[PDB]
């Protein structure tokens, strides 16, 4: 499959947890992203496709306070905007 | 549902 | 799917994360041992299928110091040990 | 490979 190409935050994002390449499948991406965000427990508790991004690096990446996992369109524009594909 | 299974339905 | 009935020490580590049953899908139960392992950051850095349990709840739950988490039997043994089927 | 991709393998 195709290599695609982190910009900065979010390659900052992945490295932080291990992810040690400039250029990932798109498959990676979403396996390191998902890490990150149990990670640093980002997630709700009570709600757990809710992510609180405020004051993390993911959401200086996303430009978002939150959002919603269920929303898969929304969370892969965000991500190809953090990516040269 | 956990976090990592709604994550997983991304894909 | 049949829900199995995790057993105390797997109960509060599910639970620690989130998960607010007293029977789970192995597939759930495999979720959020997942998310634990996440986290809590268990996993080497290096060689991210080396998980340390020492002086955790998955140690505990595990009877084990180290595993990893390519030994599929292994793991699902470990797991089953911990469940009511 | 991350841990999550190996855990994922188990399934
Ligand atoms: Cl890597
Ligand atoms: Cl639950």
């Amino acid at each position: 499959e195709t290599l695609v190409r982190p910009k900065p935050l979010l390659l900052k994002l992945l490295k932080s947890v291990g992810a040690q390449k400039d250029t990932y499948t798109m498959k990676e991406v979403l396996f390191y992203l998902g890490q990150y965000i149990m990670t640093k427990r980002l997630y709700d508790e009570k709600q757990q496709h809710i992510v609180y991004c405020s004051n993390d690096l993911l959401g200086d990446l996303f430009g978002v306070p939150s959002f919603s996992v269920k929303e898969h369109r929304k969370i892969y524009t965000m991500i190809y905007r953090n990516l040269v594909v | 549902t956990s976090f990592a299974e709604y994550w997983a339905l991304l894909s």
